[PDB]
Formats: structure tokens, sequence, C-alpha cells
DNA sequence: CAAAATTTTCGGAAGGCATGCTCTGTGGC
DNA sequence: ATTTTTTTGCCTTCCGAAAATTTTG
RNA sequence: GCCACAGAG
């Protein structure tokens, strides 16, 4: 019958369900409360991520209407972005086939972000 | 051995006997014992390297014979085997054959930066927390 | 010459194996007086000898001649072909008649 | 062209592609007693140049992977020394029509 | 969830879709997508999935990206040292550049704040606020820009005294090994470098030599090995600091060199920290301080975490493996800067440290007490120190790192699956191959507890079943099952598990930030910063507080995993 | 020179397929 | 718990065993 | 419904 014999340890009322949970129940001990040193380390992570995200090397994801009004005048431009080809590249560190997308002989400025000792994170 | 109770082990007897043997060895291997660790982490002291702080098997057997808490006679093989159980729990360590010494981690387990060894000092996470890390995950 | 075809393929090449196939099939048909037009026989020989070797009209020959999955599965050894296609993750272009 | 007498060890057959620009072809004296291209079954193979191959591919408007194939280590391909990617034109003699041309590519 | 949970809820609230991803690919793609854009994430993901790829192959394998976009994102990845490259010419004369992925840049992105904190701590500039802030900002700029020149960095600073202090701090970073000179070595692969050197020194040997083929191979590989060692040890020789006295006789690094962060020195510091934490649980607290001072003194000249010669595929010979082991054991001992004595450590102890009453002999930074601490370090069960001669000590890394790995792995098991799991694992590891009865006899606990605990341990590759068949057909009923503990399988599985956990945490954080992007963009403004309680609604303020707290907890848990994951990288 | 590692060749067994294509009835489980 | 078979041919893949060849000492 | 034979061209 294939559904009659049981091992010695098991009982008849314990089998027949097969409810295997999908959610884990064994946590690592890393889930404790945060400390001051860990909070400074975390805000260092956050500041570094913000610095890289707004830096010249981002390569983002893969209402500017055509009508012209008088309000288009006296309107500020958003932000003059530093592009990929506006960095002082050391050309010895790159293959030759990537030269044409860089700036070989154009204006170069090195964008520097100053570290903020104060915690930008609000609580 | 005397551990066989009605064909199986008696775990309460095991726990009591292991606790008293570990108690004895910890008393011998430290200058003042647990009270030396009671006041604080900084005021505690340790033996010099030339001091024979290790406890041999014969001293442990004599102590457990004098205590008479087991109520059964104990062979040196039996006390050696249960001390091997103790070193399996990483409560103590073996520096020489028939010679053992309580480790400091088992001392700290009874009673800053994160380490895996002092995991008992870490508190469990609050419920309804999404970003909590499980060891059982990725294989469940 | 030899009536055996793979022997001729090994000795003289694939292009002589094609003539061996065509001549042997034509001789077999002509002995019984079936009178088949040898253009069909030439087509059969060309299909057997267009991948650089003499494949043969069998499930092992079709396993090498045809790269499609559904055609080979519908012929012979369906389970093995389907599981091999699933494992190797091959893409079956639906261009064949089957 | 290397012509051995009785047999060649399998350890030497894997040593023939050692030279990158040059190629080595090994033959057997027993396999050279009679010429295979003079056999009545084997028709005329004529290897085509790169210009002729490109002209054929442009005339029939197809990629080189769609041509009929001839293996290397095939006896006639070994005789003419075809390398990979070369196209050979074969002059077939059929009693139905006469002489007609087919094409194969070495692989 | 006592009631029935539909597969809808299983798919949408659990991480089931993230359990089918390779942990390395998942972690690297998540890190690159978090720091750089999605195009760089796609390129890194394809490089991990398909191995090495040309620019044309990357174009034809990624949909929607043309050659210009691929080249631009390759430049962006190459600047941050996230992509290695190798330019090779075929026999036909065509030249193709194959781009790899290198774990160095991704680990730099992963360890960034830890690296910054390590730089802040390791040069004792915590007392001075100006030096600490300057060091933090220069390290952050170096990591964010990948590699930079001192002249270009100082072109944005106008104060002469500030420029002098920045140059002095750059020199101080260079002399202690944390900033090195970037070169084509850091972009060429190790395997390709060793293959090129071996081929060059094999073709250098002339024809018709009297020596045989194995001797030719051994001579060529020995010459390639010494050339490879000389090439790898180049950036550690301080050749970029030799420009001394241009004016007023001070030492400055050259203004035409490109400095970059050194990952190997940082991992050496992390190894020292892990060893200090291990020693804190065996020998005291003052002894731990002495060990910390000794390890920080001999940290820069300690052997590397992973010897690159082991990553060249050369371990296929047993003789090469034992030669690597012997060379590591010799270089851990006979390096001139590794041995130390009590007098050497006496010059670096802090003023608060006393050592006076820490030792009881029987039941002012003195050299005898320091020697007693080093003796009890060397006489402990764990091989913290070894004595070549009486009074001189060195750290036996090749015999201490396996012990550290075993202790960390065992305590992870003890903390997760319980102390009985640690007892069972250590019992199985003590005597190598055991049966259930021998386990029950040696480890005194109940047989059903043995069976349940080992069944739990089996799921994580901790315990491997050895089947001994007693019939012609290996039936499970007639056979007898022994148990053995395999170290390599367990360490690999735990490393992969922690890597997947880090990747899952980063994915959760990125999803939370993406779903609160509107509030986060509103809050992360120059005018709103410092005035959050005024220009924001109370509900928006509470949501911002909750999001920031969740992000902080995520990054702290990531740091705690990194403290637990790098041990298996050793 | 012959001991030891690597590779090739050679068998017998283990699998698989074929043993038409359609169609109409009954009898027993 | 003694103990029949009940078509015939063709084909590839596997897998030790032995033979053939090269490679280390 | 599954098997089993029985026939038709
Ligand atoms: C005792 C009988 C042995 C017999 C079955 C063996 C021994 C000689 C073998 C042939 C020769 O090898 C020549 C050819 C080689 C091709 O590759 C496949 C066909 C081919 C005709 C062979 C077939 C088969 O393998 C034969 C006849």
């Amino acid at each position: 019958n294939y559904m009659s014999n049981l091992p010695f340890g098991l009982g008849y009322g314990d089998v027949g369900k097969n409810h295997i949970t999908e959610f884990p129940s064994i946590p690592l001990p890393i889930n404790g409360p945060i400390t001051n040193k860990e909070r400074s380390l975390a805000v260092k992570y956050i500041n570094f991520g913000k610095t890289v995200k707004d830096g010249p090397f981002y390569t983002g994801s893969m209402t500017n209407d055509g009508i012209e009004r008088y309000s288009d005048k006296y309107l500020k431009k958003r932000k003059i972005g530093i592009s990929i080809d506006d960095h002082p590249y050391n050309l010895n560190l790159f293959p030759n086939e990537l030269y044409n997308v860089m700036g070989i002989n154009k204006k170069k400025l090195l964008a520097i972000s100053k570290f903020n000792n104060a915690d930008d994170v609000f609580t | 051995g005397p551990w066989f109770t009605d064909g199986e082990l008696d775990i309460e007897f095991i726990n009591s006997l292991l606790t008293i043997v570990w108690r004895f060895i910890s008393e011998n291997t430290f200058p003042n014992g647990f009270k030396n660790f009671e006041n604080g982490p900084k005021k505690n002291v340790f033996y010099a390297p030339n001091v024979k702080n290790y406890s041999t098997t014969q001293e442990i057997l004599e102590f457990i014979t004098a205590a008479q808490v087991a109520n059964v006679e104990l062979t040196p093989s039996n006390i050696r085997s249960l001390c091997e159980v103790l070193v399996y729990d990483d409560k103590l360590e073996k520096v020489t054959h028939d010679c053992y010494r309580v480790t400091l981690e088992s001392i700290l387990q009874m009673n800053e930066e994160f380490s895996i060894f002092n995991y008992f000092k870490m508190f469990p996470a609050s419920k309804h927390d999404k970003e909590v890390v499980y060891f059982d995950e990725w294989t469940i | 010459t030899t009536n055996h075809v793979l022997e001729v393929f090994s000795v003289l090449g694939i292009e002589a194996a094609r003539y061996s196939i065509i001549r042997e099939i034509n001789y077999t048909m002509s002995n019984h007086g079936m009178s088949v037009d040898p253009r069909h026989i030439q087509l059969l020989g060309d299909v057997m000898t267009y991948k650089g070797e003499v494949l043969g009209i069998t499930r092992f020959g079709l396993s090498k001649m045809r790269d499609s999955v559904l055609q080979l599965a519908s012929f012979e050894k369906t389970t093995d072909h389907l599981f091999d296609a699933a494992f190797y993750m091959k893409k079956d272009a639906v261009e064949g008649v089957s | 062209i290397f012509v051995y007498q009785n047999n060649i060890t399998p350890s030497a057959m894997k040593l023939v592609p050692s030279i990158p620009p040059a190629t080595i072809e090994t033959f057997n004296e027993a396999a050279l007693v009679v010429n295979i291209t003079h056999h009545e079954l084997v028709p005329k193979h004529i290897r085509l140049s790169s210009d002729e191959k490109r002209e054929l591919l442009k005339r029939y408007r197809l990629k080189e992977s769609q041509l009929p194939r001839i293996q290397r280590a095939d006896p006639v391909a070994l005789y003419l020394g075809l390398k990979r990617g070369e196209v050979v034109k074969i002059i077939r003699k059929s009693e139905t029509s006469g002489r007609y041309a087919s094409y194969r590519i070495c692989m | 969830s006592e009631k029935l949970v539909t597969p809808e809820d299983v798919m949408t609230i659990s991480s089931l879709e993230q359990r089918t991803l390779n942990p390395d690919l998942f972690l690297y793609k998540e890190l690159v997508k978090a720091h750089l854009g999605e195009r760089a994430a796609s390129v890194i993901g394809m490089l991990v999935a398909l191995g090495r790829l040309s620019v044309r192959e990357l174009v034809e394998k990624i949909d929607g990206m043309d050659v210009d976009s691929v080249k631009t994102t390759l430049v962006s990845l190459t600047q941050l040292r996230c992509v290695k490259y190798l330019q090779e010419t075929a026999i036909s004369g065509k030249k193709t550049t194959y781009y790899y992925y290198n774990e160095e840049g991704i680990h730099i992105l992963l360890y960034s704040g830890l690296i910054i904190d390590e730089i802040i701590t390791q040069m004792r500039v915590n007392d001075e606020e100006e030096h600490k802030q300057l060091v933090a900002e220069i390290v952050q700029n170096v990591i964010s820009l990948g590699s930079l020149t001192v002249e270009d960095y100082l072109s944005s600073v106008t104060s002469d005294s500030m420029k002098y202090t920045i140059s002095s701090l750059f020199v101080q970073l260079c002399e202690m090994g944390y900033l090195i000179q970037i070169s084509k070595l850091h972009y060429t692969p190790i395997e390709d470098l060793w293959q090129f050197l071996y081929e060059k020194h094999y073709k250098n040997i002339p024809r018709n030599s009297p020596l045989s083929d194995l001797k030719k191979r051994s001579q060529a590989k020995m010459n390639a090995k010494t050339d490879f060692a000389k090439i790898i040890n180049k950036p550690n020789e301080l050749s970029q600091i030799l420009t001394v006295d241009p004016k007023t006789s001070l030492r400055i690094v050259k203004p035409t060199v490109s400095l970059t962060i050194n990952l190997d020195r940082f991992m050496k510091g992390r190894r020292s920290k892990q060893l200090i934490n291990l020693a804190k649980t065996r020998v005291g607290s003052v002894t731990a301080q002495v060990y910390k001072i000794a390890l920080r003194l001999t940290e820069q000249k300690s052997p590397k975490i992973r010897d690159p010669l082991t990553q060249t595929g050369l371990l296929q010979d047993l003789e090469e493996a034992k030669s690597f082991q012997d060379e590591a054991e010799l270089v851990e001992e006979k390096t001139p800067g590794l041995t130390f004595n009590a007098i050497d450590l006496a010059r670096h102890l802090p003023a608060e440290l006393d050592l006076r009453g820490s030792l009881l002999s029987r039941k002012p930074h003195s050299a005898s007490l320091i020697n007693s601490h080093l003796k009890i370090l060397a006489s402990s069960n764990f091989p913290f120190l070894n004595e070549t001669k009486p009074g001189v000590y060195y750290v036996p890394y090749s015999k201490l790192m396996p012990v550290l790995k075993s202790s960390v792995y065992e305590y992870v098991i003890a903390s997760t699956l319980g102390p009985s799991a640690m007892r069972l694992s250590r019992c199985i590891r003590d005597n190598k191959l055991v049966s259930e009865k021998i386990i029950n006899s040696t480890a005194l606990m109940k047989e059903k507890d043995i069976r349940s605990t080992l069944a739990s341990l089996i799921r994580y590759n901790s315990v491997e079943i050895q089947e001994v068949p007693r019939t012609a057909d290996r039936s499970a009923s007639r056979a007898v099952f022994l148990f053995r503990c395999k170290e390599t399988h367990s360490y690999n599985f735990m490393r992969q598990n922690l890597e997947w956990n880090m990747a899952n945490l980063l994915f959760k954080k990125e999803k939370l930030k993406q779903e609160n992007s509107t509030l986060l963009k509103k809050a992360n403004r120059d005018d709103v910063k410092g005035r959050e309680n005024e220009l924001l609604l109370p509900s928006e303020l509470n949501q911002l507080k909750m999001v920031n707290e969740r992000e902080l907890n995520v990054f702290a848990r990531l740091s705690r995993l990194l403290s637990l994951w790098e041990v298996f990288q050793m």
C-alpha cells in the first residue's frame, strides 16, 4: 500500500501533512541594536554612496515641452553637469579603444567632494 | 559506566556532573576564581606562564570522590571521557595528556564592538523588522 | 568498386559515397523493375551526403542532420530529446513542417 | 608533407598543429599506392580562391554556413590540402543532364 | 502565519525570487547598481555571467546598448578599478581587448566606510580634528575617484599651509602602505600575467638542450616565479616617494604619479583585528592589548592575505602546493620586520596601560612583564605566537589562520543552531570518521538529540554522510552510515551563505530607497537639510526617520556580516 | 633501461528502438 | 520459500581490463 | 476506463 509502514520513532498522527515553511527561523546574532561607532560607520557608507552617485562616473539608467513662453526667460538652468569626458584621466591605465569616448584634448576639472563630519542622517 | 539509566542516558546527571567538574577545574586554573572576574573586566588577574595552573585527572577524580555527589564510583576513564565532553563544548582545553584547563570564553559565557564569540551579549531583533538576517535563509 | 557505401566513403571520400548511394539504390530498384526516376535517388543521396559525412536515415542520423527539437521528439526517443533540449537550453526555430 | 611507412603514434598526431602559421600533413605509403582522384567514382574537385568564393556567395546570396559541407580528413580534401573555410567546386557527371557544378565548403 | 499562505504572498513578501541567484553575481551587481548606474550593473552582470567579453560581444549580448554607451560605462568602471582588461593579438594579426571583472574594485566599494574608519584609526589622528577630517576627505576622494594625482587634488586648494598639510598627510599615507601607485599591474590579471611570464621564459630556453622536458618546465617556471614575485612586489618599494628636496628639503610624493587605495594592506589590518578579537577570548585583556600592539607594529610587513601565485592555476601539482606552504612558513618567520622583542614593544605601549599587577607569580612598562605576556601568548593552546629563539617572537599566520577559521565557523554554528550543534561538530571533527554509537559514547547526550542535531547540521554541508554498503546493491536499510566533517565544503558553503545575506540586505535597502525616492529627494536638499522639522509634514518627518533608521540598521548589519565573512576569504 | 603514469584500443554488457497503416466487434477485471 | 520459454535484428554508450605509448627516475 | 484476444483491407 506504500502508506502503511512507519519508522519506529514516528507515529501515525504525525505524518501526512508536509507543511514545509518558506520563511526562515534561525537568525544570526548581528541583528542587535546599533552603537555609536556603528552609526558613524553607517553614515560613512551613506556619504560615500551619495558622493559616488553624484560623481562624474555614474552612467545612469537606460517638462521640456517644445512650446516657448516668456516665462522661459528669467528661468535658472538646472545644473551644469560634469560629464564622463571631463576628468583628468591617466591614459596609461586604459585601453586604446576607449580613447574616443574620453576627452583627449578638452577642458578638464577634478570634482572634489568634502567630507562632512556632522551626521546628515536625521535620527 | 554509571550513566546508563534504564538503557539510556541520564542527562540531568550528566549536566550536574559536568558542571561540578568544570567548577573544580575553573577554581584550580584561576588565581581567585570567579570572584576575580566578579568585580570587573579590568581588575582581574591571571597566573604566570610557569605556574602549573592545569588540573590533572587524578586531582579531579579525588575531588569527585570526596564530593560524593555522584553516589557511584568513577573510573579514571569515565572522568576522562566526561572531561572530553567538556572540551567538546569548548568549556576547557587540553594542553597535555591527562591535563586540562578552563578557557576564558566559558568564563565570560556565564555572565565595545561586535564579535562572533560574545554572541550571547547580543540581543534579538525586534519583531516586524524587514531587514533582519537569517542563517537558515538561502537554503530553506 | 564496392557495393558497400561507408567503405567507399572512407577510401575515396564523401563525393564518391554519393555516387555509391545513387548507383546502389538505382540498381536495387532496376532489378525489380520498379522504374523510379533517378532524380529522387539523387535527392536522397544528396540529403544523406550534404553534412560532410554519410549520416543515414535513422534516429541517430536525424539527431545530427536536424537541429530542431519538436521534429526529433515526434519521431523517436521523445523523452531524451526533450530533456536534452531543456538542459542545453537550445532554441527551436519553428520553420520545419512538423 | 610527411610520409610515414607503417603507422604514426597518436602522440604525434596531436603535435602537428604546433606551428601557428604553418601546417603539417601526414600521409601513409599504403594510402599513396593508388591515386584516389583518378578513380572513376571521384569527380573533379577544384578549390576556389577567396575572390571566387566571395563571388559564389554573392551570386547565390547566402552565408558560408549554408553551403554543403566537406570534412577535413576527407581523402580528397587531404589530397588537395583544403583548410577550414575554403570552398571547392565539384564537377559532377550525371547521365540525366550531363555535367553540372556543385559546391562544398571545408569544415 | 498560522493560516494558509498563498503563493502570491510567498512570492511578494519573501525572498524566494532572490534565492535563485548566484551569490557572487547578486552581490556584485547589487553593489555596482547601488554605487554606479544600471548600465554599469548590466555590464558587470554580463561579465560575471559569461566570463571575459570583448566590447563587441558586450554590445551584442546586452540589448539596448550601443558601442558608445558600452565604451562609456567601461571607462566609468575602469576608473573605479571595477574592470580588468587584457589586450591580446591573435595569429592573424587582429588585436582584441578582453575586459574582465576584478573583485578588488567591488570589495573596495563594499569596504569603503570600513576602509575610511580604518585609516582614521590606524594613524592616531583621532585627537586632532583637522588632521582627522583632512585624512577622511582625502581617503574618500581617493576611493570615489579610484585613482588620483596629488597635483590635480591640490589644484582645488588655495591655502599654502593647507596644501603643505595635505602633502604631508599624503606622504604619511604613502609611507605606511595604505596608498600605493596604480599601474597596469592592477588592471592586468594574475593568471594572464603568469601565463605570459611562463611562456616567455619557456621560449627563452634554446633548443637542443641536454636536460629533459620536466627539467625545462621546472626551470622555466622557476624563472617565471622569481620574475612574477619581482613584478608583484613593485608597488611596495616606495619608488614614488623618492623625490626628495625640490625646495626647503622636505619629502613629497611626485606630482605626476597616480595614487590609489591599497586593498591588501587594509585586509592585513582586518586580519590583525580578527586575530585580536580571537585572542580576547583566550588570554585576558591586558594580554590582548599587548597582542594588539605587537600586531599593529608588525602589520605592514606581514604576509599577504592570499598569495597570488596560488591563483595562477599552479596548484595542480602537489609539489607546488607544498612549496607554497613551505615558502609561506619561511616568509612568516624570516622576514626582518616581523620578529620583535619585549624592548621593541615597550616603546609603543599607551600611557594608560600599566601591566603592573596583571600577573600573579605563585599560587612601569617593564620588559620582564611584557616578556611574561608574550610568553603566555606563545604558551597558549592557540598558536598566537611562536619563539624562534628565547626572547624573540613572531606571529605564525600559516598555523593561526586555520584555527581562526575553525573557531569562527564553530561559534557561528553555536550561535545559530545551538551549542549542541557545536558539540556534535567538534566531536565529529575530533575523531575523523565515526558512527552514531561512537558519537553517543564520546558525546554524552541522548541518541534522538544526536540524530536531530546531525540532521540539522547536514543541511549546511557541516556533516557529510559516508555510506558503507553491506550488500551487492547499496540499499539504505542494509548499509551502515558513518559521519565525517569536511572543512572545505563547510567553509565554502558558509562563505556563500554570508555573501548571499549581504547581497539580500543591499537589495532590500535599495528597494526601500527606491520606494521612498520622492521623500528622500525632497529631504536631501541643501535648504531642507538642517530645517527638516519646519518644511516637512509630521507624517513625512516620521517616514524620513523610519527610513533613515532602517538604512542605518542595514549598513550596521552589513558591517557585522563583513566582520564574519572576510574570515573565509583568508 | 624499466618503473610508473597517461592514453588508446577492445571486449561484453546495458540500454534503447523497430517488430506497419487504418477499421469493426466481444469478454472480463 | 523446488521449479520452463513462449521474435529477431540493429544500434550507440558505457566501463573496466588490457594493451600500447610516453614519461619520470 | 484498462487489458485481452478475435476479425476486416
Ligand atoms: C571480424 C569483423 C570485423 C568487422 C566488423 C570490421 C573489421 C574491418 C572493419 C571495416 C574496416 O575497419 C574499414 C572501414 C572503417 C570505417 O570507419 C567504418 C566502415 C569499415 C568498412 C569497417 C567496418 C567494420 O568495422 C569492419 C568491417
